[PDB]
Order: C-alpha cells, then structure tokens, then sequence
C-alpha cells in the first residue's frame, strides 16, 4: 500500500455555495486519476456514502478536501474529522428519482413543489446523489431540504433531462435511514480475495487496454472457469465485474 | 572456412533485387542463374535477391545496391552469408504502406504509376520490412512492406492482388499483419517436421512422378498428440509455403448444422477442393467427428462417419489431393477408419523436449521487446513438460503481470513505453508458479543427457551393452555378415539402483535415439485397474520411435504385490514382447530388485537371454561421483575426496548424493542464519565446511542388507557363467 491511507483528507470550509460540489488540490486529481468534470464517491463515517463532482481549486490544501456545511451534515462529521474520497467513474443516469421534503421545512407553504423547487433545481445541472442524501433547495424566500427517497438506479445516479421527479404527498420524515434494496459491487463480494484479485487483473486488463492485447499479441483470458459449490455469490461476481468496469453484462 | 561468408560491395545493376556474384561461387553453392537466396544481415535482417553472373564480381565478394545495404542493416566493408533456398514461391496478397517522408507533395492513384510498372514481369522477391524505392515522376519514394503470406520465402506474381490502401504507418503497436504464416513460427518438432515434409513435399511441385509411382504414397496423414501443440499451426505452416488451397474446416462446424445441412458442406468443401489443382484440406479434431461405434448413441453422426468413408474413397488419385487431419489418439477414433489405403501414416508429435520448448519461447519472444536481461535458457529446464500453447500462454501472462508490476499511464500507451518490458528471473518465475502442467501424464519423449557421468565403474558390463546396442545402431550389417540375431531384452538386477536408469539413459544418449521410460507404479496402477490395453498404446507410441530405448522397473513389485509370477500386466508384457519387430532397436531394459520373485518364462533364452548382476558401486572411483555432486551445489575447494573415500565402504550412491545435498541443506540454513545476523545488525559463504561432512557421515548408513547380497550371490552361483 501508500502511506497513511492517502484517499483519507481532511474536511473544510469551501468557496462554491454548491450543495453537490466539493473541491481538491491540481496535484491530488492527477495522482487520484480525477478529471475536473469527472464524478467521485465520497465515504465518511456512520457508514454514509456520498457522490459528489470534484472540480479544481486554487485555494484549497494539499491533504484537505473543501465542502460545504450539506455534506458535512450528510456524512454526519463535524469539523476537525477524517473522511475518504473514492473515485466511481461508471456512473449511469437516472429514470425515475423520488423526493419527499422534511416536514418542518414545508410548514406555511402550500402547492406543487416541483415547478418552484425541483425544476430550477435541476434544469440541466447532473448533479450526482445517493439514496438518502438530504440536498437543500432555494426558492420562494425560503430554504427546503429535499430527501432522495428510491432511483431505479438504486445506489447512484446522475439526473437526466429525461429522469421523471416523484414528489407526490404525505411526505416522510427524518428518521434512522434504513437500507434495505441495493445493487451489488466489490463490497458486496465476500472473503475471494486471494482469487478476487486475480480475476479482478484478468478483466481490469480488459478495460479501456485495446493496444495492450496488441502489445502481447493475443489475449490471455479467452474463457473463465469459476468453479465450485453452488451459489458461492457466482453471478454476483459475475454481475460485480460487469457494473464497476463498464459495459454490456448480458447473462443468458 | 565456411564459403558462405561473402563480402559486401557496390552493385553494377541499379536494380534493388539483383546481385552479383562471380561465376565460380555460383556452381560451388549449387544455384542457378535465377536462384532465390537466402541473404541474412544484420538486427536479424533477412532478403531475397536473384543472383545475376558479373565478370567483374570478386569471388569473396557480392555487389548489392544500397537499398539492400541499407535494408540489411549493414555498411560498406561487412559480411553476409548464403544459403541455396529453391522453394521460394508466388504470393497471394500484398499489403504495402509508404513511408511518411517520402510522400509530400504527391496526391491521387499510386497503383497505376508506381506499384504496376515496378512489378512488371520481374518477379521480385522480398522480405517483412523491405524498404524498396520506387522512381517515378521526377521523385522516388520508399515503400515498406507490410505483409505478403508466404512470408518467409515470396516472389511478386502478376497474379498477386497488391493492396495499396494509402496511408502513414502509425507510430504504434497497431501493425495490419496477422498469422500469416512460417516454418520460422513452429517451435521445435523438427525431426518429425522433417518426416511429414518429405511425405508431402513430393505432391508439390513434382506430377510427373505418378507414372514412375503408380499409386501416390499419401493420400491421408493423421497427426495425433496431446492437445495444444499445434495442428492448425502444423497443418498452416506447410499451408502457403507449397502454394496452395488450405481451406481449414472444424469438425464442431460439421457438427453444427441441423439435419438435411450436416450432410451438406462436406461433398461441397470438397468440390470446392476440386476447382484448384492441390489440396492440402484440414479437418480440426476429426475424434468429434469420427469417434468409436460403441461411443455413438444417435446415427446421424454414423450418417456423417459414412460421408467422411464415402468421400475419402471416392477421392483416390483425384490429381493429388491430399487431406490432412488431426486428432488425440490412434484408439479414440473409429478403428473402421484406419484402412489401409487412406489416413495411414499416423506420425507422431509428441511433447517438445527442453531444447524445443527453448526455441518455442525463443520464437515467441522474437515479436515482443525483450529487456535482454534475462538469458531464457533455463526457465525450460525448471519444467517437466509443458505444451506450447501452454509456453504461449506462459509469455503472455509472464508480460501481463509485468506490466501490472509497473504504473498505469497517465490516460487510456507508446511503443517505446511498450518496449519497456523489463521481464526478470523473477517475473518468469513468477509466472512459472502461477500455471498448470496440462500434459504431465502424458509420457515425455526425449532424448536424455547424461552422457556417461554418475557410473564411474561396470566395465565390462558397459562393453557388452556397448555392442549389444550402439554398435547395431552405428552399423548393423555385421549381425547379418555372420547371422546374429540381436537380443533386445536386457534385465538388471541386485541391490536398488537409479544408476541402472542412468546407464540407460547414457545407452539412449550414446545411441542418440528417444528414450521412454515405464513407470513401475504406472504398471501397477494398469495391474489394479486391469487396463492391460493401455500397453498395447504405450508399444504403439513406442514402435513409431525408431530406434527407441524402453525401460521397465521393478517388475518383481507386481508380484510382490499382487494380492486381488502371473499377472494381467505380466502376460500382457510377454504377448508384446513375443510381437516385436526383430529390427528397429526397440531394446528392451529390466529393473529388478528380487529376482527370486519373477516371471519363470521371461528367464527363458530368447526374448531375454542376459542377465546381468549390477553391484554395490566403487569406493574408489567416488571421484565420478562427486563430480556429478559438482553440479547442483558445487563444492568449494580444500576439501578432500579421500576424507569421502576413507569410512565410506558399502554405502550408496544416491545415498551419498542425497546426503551431500544435506550437508548442502546445512550449509543453505547457515547461510540463512548469516542473512538473519546481517539484517539483525540493523556473504553467503559459499564454501561447505568438513563438518557438514562429518554430520553427514554420522547421519547416513547403508541400505545394504546382508541376507540381501549373500542371496545376489546365490543368484550368481545359480547362474554362474565362469572361465575354467
Ligand atoms: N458469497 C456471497 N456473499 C454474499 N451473498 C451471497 C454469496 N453467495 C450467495 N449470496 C446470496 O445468495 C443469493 C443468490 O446467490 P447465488 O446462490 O450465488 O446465485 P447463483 O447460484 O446463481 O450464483 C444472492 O441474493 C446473494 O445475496
Ligand atoms: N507456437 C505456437 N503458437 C501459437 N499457437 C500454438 C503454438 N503451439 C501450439 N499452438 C496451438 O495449439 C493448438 C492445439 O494443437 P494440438 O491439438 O496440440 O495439435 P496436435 O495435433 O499436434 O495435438 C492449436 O490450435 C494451436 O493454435
Ligand atoms: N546394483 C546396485 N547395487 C548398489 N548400488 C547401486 C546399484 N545400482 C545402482 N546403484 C547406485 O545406488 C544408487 C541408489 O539408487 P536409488 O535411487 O536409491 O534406487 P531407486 O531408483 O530404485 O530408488 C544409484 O544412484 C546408483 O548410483
């Protein structure tokens, strides 16, 4: 490994006002493989996850990381703690995405709020959530929080043009955000990891490598024997080396 | 002095693939006044030129245009070599892409105004990398050979179709080439590569030979052996250096069209056969197709058996057509098929030995920039057997962790970052760890290297077999001058003996012949099994070697430990040893350690009529032995060999070899503790001290019994043959 965890980073006060937008250093995107429009998968304590767009920063540190009091309040750390930054380059848009505001936050206000709320705030923006990230939306002099409820895609999503909003009534309220429907990863997979790794080589040289094949010649995994008892979370791998690379899974 | 070392001069001809040569080295080389040549160069640079008599050519020396020069990787004043080479041929398709500075300047159709009158009735010949300059409206551009099919040996027809697609070669690993073809590509079975050259080499070229002939002496040739050392490469490789149609069919294919179609396609490959004069047609795993008739349950597959039976009697004599085929054993197809008159000459491939897994990986590593900093030759000595398509996959894995080893870029990758492929001892080794010996059970045919060391005794002994079996393979009309008739069966017997294998092996080597060696307990796990077919294969692979060395072990062992003399394996092995062909040297050689315990019909004289006592090995000559333990830990100096013949008197000889790599255990865990030390402080003394010896000689007893060797006397007193 490297020293001292190096995707761990330092919270701190940011510039950009943006909800959804936290801010690194130039030579800590570049070592992290990170563009400056590119979309990453924040990590903090109590077992949160966050996705947010790393863009470039003049003032931020070299081994801190600035973002605004929303994720901070969303990875449920104060300040002065550590969190983790993982890159998550695979993202996929949404279909359709329900919200459901807090209840103390729509107390006086009557209607529909996706035409006052929703749609500013997601004309042509892509910003990236999670299921469970509380996002505040500005409008009609005053401040609403907006919880993600359930998106088709289930753990993260980018919102599309095309992605239907559900606000529909009777709200949720703040509560101990349960999980309970996921889509599967290299988390979800077990104790494989002496021969995890090996496939993980096996089909990451496959990935965005078409001159590397020619640099050997021929291509060394034709076929993949994965043998052993049934169900030791076989198609999970399957399906677990699909999503996280990026292609066309397919299983017959 | 090796008359094929010429000197490089300035060419008379302006022309790029003429050279001149003196009228006196043309008829000592044995070419014509149009032979094709071999030019090699340097950086491995290789071309093709018609000799062309000069008056004025120097014998030493050979005139050649600087285009040559140039593309031979050579200057004035360096040397090249010839060699006579008649088989080069007409090719197929060209693919030619310019050079980007020659071509500024100059737009539109370049196959019109350069490619066509270049190739104008001259027939050519040229190489892989050939920078040829073309002249032609006031300029002269370089052209670079990309890919022509007959690769190594080609000559421009007018009949080959030149693809001309305009366009710079880019600066990368994204060459248009792809399998081609090459008998510089199949790795190392020459001495049966040879073989099946000269069985179908005399339908290319030659069809006035059917009138002297009568009948063509092949029509089918199977080629049988483990899988994954190349049919198709084999089958495609003598493909396209003949000039011919290949047309490569797979028996999965045949297999897969529904009814009514899997009939088809098989009287229509073979009419599409019958447009072009030859034929070297192919079928891939031919046992899908054709296995044995208790094995077929449905009759669609004994429908297409029937075709297969129909065609290939049809076809006799149809103007030299040949099909070749593969498969994994002479058993597992249909016995049916195996008619004499078609698919006869089952010649055999086999394991590569080290020398050609060493080419196979020296062929393979040609393509790829090596870092030069490993030497490769003995990565094929730390493996027992593995296959080529298992070496292949071997280099491929070898480069892919290496580079995995190193970082990614930084987005999505040069050639030159691709010639960076710094593979240690320690990749291979690596990759060598992580593999598989696909074909360990298969039996491994080679010729062996021992070469008379460990056995610094037997001297008469080592005479009469000697005689018995070098001296038929050197010259055996001296047996027909007075009428000997050789006795192949030789058994060994006494004390236990590895030495007696090597004796064997330094027998095979001497007569340079393969050597195969039976497994005693392989003969026991027939004897359990009572698989005693398997015998009949293992003497069907071991009368295709010719000669052929066949050793047996410890046959007193199943008799000893039959308990379900006589025995399955034991009649067996007397019914083949009856069937044996008088000639050829197939020399059978028997290891005992009991021989009280034995087949009474196998003493008898005839079959096996020498038996010789082989004995506890010389105290005195220990000094051959040591030098044996002089590889594999050789010992440092100042030390005595008589300190080593001075207690030691009936002790083994690989009990003192074993018990000199203990002292050498020593001296490895004293080296690892002198390692600790050094890394506890924050050379591996290589010498081998006396005590290590003398812990050794206090560790180390004899195996020999007393009973044991007053009994091997009475068998030499039952048995003695002595001078009054
Ligand atoms: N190694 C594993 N780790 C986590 N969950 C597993 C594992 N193996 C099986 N499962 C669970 O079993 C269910 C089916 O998986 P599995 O039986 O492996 O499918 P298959 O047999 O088709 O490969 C999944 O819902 C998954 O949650
Ligand atoms: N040096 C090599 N390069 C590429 N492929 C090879 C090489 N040696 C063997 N192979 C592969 O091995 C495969 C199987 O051939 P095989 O069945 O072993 O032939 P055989 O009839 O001699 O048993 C072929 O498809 C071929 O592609
Ligand atoms: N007849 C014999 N009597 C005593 N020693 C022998 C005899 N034949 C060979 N030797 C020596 O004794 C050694 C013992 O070989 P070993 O490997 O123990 O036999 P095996 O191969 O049957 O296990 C051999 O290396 C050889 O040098």
């Amino acid at each position: 490994k490297q020293k001292n965890r190096p995707n761990r980073l330092i919270v701190d006060e940011a510039i950009n006002e943006d909800n959804s937008v936290v801010s690194l250093s130039q030579p800590k995107m570049d070592e992290l493989q990170l563009f400056r429009g590119d979309t990453v998968l924040l990590k903090g304590k109590k077992r949160r996850e966050a996705v947010c767009i790393v863009l470039s920063d003049d003032t931020c540190s070299d081994e801190k990381i600035r973002m605004n009091r929303v994720v901070r309040n969303n990875l449920r750390v104060r300040l002065g703690d550590v969190i983790s930054i993982q890159p998550c380059p695979d993202v996929k848009y949404g279909k359709r995405i329900h919200v459901l505001p807090i209840d103390d936050t729509v107390e006086g206000i009557t209607g529909n709020l996706f035409e006052v709320y929703l749609k500013p705030y997601f004309l042509e923006a892509y910003r990236p959530i999670r299921k469970g990230d509380i996002f505040l939306v500005h409008g009609g002099m005053r401040a609403v929080e907006f919880k993600v409820v359930e998106t088709d895609p289930s753990p993260y999503c980018i919102v599309a043009p095309d992605t239907v909003i559900h606000c529909e009534g009777e709200p949720i309220k703040r509560e101990d955000e349960e999980e309970s429907l996921n889509e599967v990863g290299y988390d979800d997979i077990g104790g494989c990891r002496k021969q995890l790794a090996q496939i993980k080589e096996m089909v990451e040289l496959p990935l965005r490598h078409p001159a590397l094949f020619k640099a050997i010649g021929v291509k060394p995994p034709r076929g993949i024997l994965l043998y052993g008892p049934p169900g030791t979370g076989k198609t999970l791998i399957a399906r677990a080396v699909a999503n996280e690379t990026g292609a066309f899974f397919f299983l017959i | 002095n090796r008359p094929n070392r010429l000197i490089v001069d300035e060419a008379i001809n302006e022309d790029n693939s003429v050279v001149s040569l003196s009228q006196p080295k043309m008829d000592e080389l044995q070419l014509f006044r149009g032979d094709t040549v071999l030019l090699k160069g340097k950086k491995r640079r290789e071309a093709v030129c018609i000799v062309l008599s000069d008056d004025t050519c120097s014998d030493e020396k050979i005139r050649m245009n600087r285009v040559v020069r140039n593309n031979l990787r050579v200057r004035l004043g360096d040397v090249i070599s010839i060699q006579p080479c008649p088989d080069v041929k007409y090719g197929k398709r060209i693919h030619v892409l310019p050079i980007d500075d020659t071509v500024e300047g100059i737009t539109g159709n370049l196959f019109e105004v350069y490619l066509k009158p270049y190739f104008l009735e001259a027939y050519r010949p040229i190489r892989k990398g050939d920078i040829f300059l073309v002249h032609g409206g006031m300029r002269a551009v370089e052209f670079k050979v990309v890919e022509t099919d007959p690769s190594p040996y080609c000559i421009v027809a007018p009949d080959t179709v030149i693809h001309c697609e305009g366009e710079p070669i880019k600066r990368e690993d994204e060459e248009e080439s792809l399998n081609e073809v090459g008998y510089d590509d199949i790795g190392g079975c020459r001495k049966q590569l040879a073989q099946i050259k000269e069985m179908v080499e005399l339908p290319l070229r030659h069809p006035a030979l059917f009138k002297a002939i009568g009948v063509k002496p092949p029509r089918g040739i199977l080629l049988y052996g483990p899988p994954g050392t190349g049919k198709t490469l084999i089958a495609r490789a003598v493909a396209n250096e003949t000039g011919a149609f290949f047309f490569l069919i797979n028996g999965p294919e045949i297999m897969s069209k529904l009814a009514g179609e899997s009939e088809s396609n098989l009287r229509k490959a073979f009419e599409e056969a019958e447009k072009n004069a030859p034929a070297i047609i192919f079928i891939d795993e031919l046992d899908a197709i054709a296995p044995k008739r208790e094995k077929t349950h449905g009759e669609v597959e004994r429908r297409i058996v029937s075709q297969l039976l129909t065609l290939m009697d049809g076809l006799k004599q149809r103007a030299h057509v040949i099909v070749m085929a593969a498969t994994n054993r002479p058993n597992s197809i249909d016995p049916a098929l195996r008619r004499f008159g078609r698919f006869d000459r089952e010649v055999d491939i086999g394991i590569p030995d080290a020398t050609g897994r060493l080419e196979i990986l020296q062929i393979h590593t040609k393509n790829m920039k090596l870092a030069d900093d490993v030497d490769l030759e003995q990565v094929a000595n730390e493996t027992h057997g593995h296959v080529g398509a298992d070496l292949a996959a071997l280099c491929s894995e070898a480069a892919l962790q290496a580079i995995r080893k190193k970082m990614d870029l930084i987005d999505l990758i040069d050639a030159e970052v691709m010639n960076s492929l710094a593979v240690t001892m320690d990749d291979f080794r690596w990759a060598l760890s992580q593999s598989n010996p696909s074909a360990l059970r298969e039996t491994v045919v080679e010729v062996p290297q021992v070469t008379w060391e460990d056995i610094g005794g037997l001297e008469d002994v080592k005479r009469e077999l000697q005689e018995l079996v070098q001296y038929p393979v050197e010259h055996p009309d001296k047996f027909l001058k007075f009428g000997m008739t050789p006795s192949k069966g030789v058994l060994f017997y006494g004390p236990p003996g590895c030495g007696k294998t090597l004796l064997a092996k330094a027998i095979a080597n001497e007569c340079q012949a393969n050597f195969i060696s039976i497994k005693g307990p392989e003969l026991l796990t027939m004897w359990f099994g009572e698989s005693e077919a398997n015998v009949r294969e293992i003497f069907d692979k071991a009368r295709q070697a010719a000669p052929c060395v066949l050793f047996f072990d410890e046959l007193d062992s199943i008799a000893k430990a039959r308990g379900g003399a006589a025995d399955r394996v034991i009649n067996q092995i007397l019914t083949e040893m009856d069937g044996m062909s008088t000639k050829k040297n197939v020399f059978i050689i028997g290891a005992t350690n009991r021989p009280d315990i034995i087949d009474p019909a196998i003493l008898r004289p005839g079959r096996l009529d020498q038996l010789i006592y082989i004995p506890l090995p010389d105290e005195k000559s220990r000094v051959a032995i040591l030098k044996a333990n002089l590889r594999k830990s050789p010992v440092a100096k100042d030390v005595d060999l008589e300190f080593l013949a001075k207690m030691t008197n009936g002790f083994s000889g690989a009990d003192l070899t074993e018990i000199c790599q203990r002292a050498c255990k020593l001296a490895i865990r004293e080296s690892i503790e002198s390692e600790i030390r050094r890394e506890r402080e924050r050379d591996p003394v290589p010498e081998i001290r006396r005590d290590h010896f003398e812990e050794a000689m206090r560790f180390a007893r004899r195996s020999v019994s007393d009973n044991d060797i007053r009994k091997y006397e009475m068998f030499a007193q039952t048995l003695q043959q002595s001078r009054g």
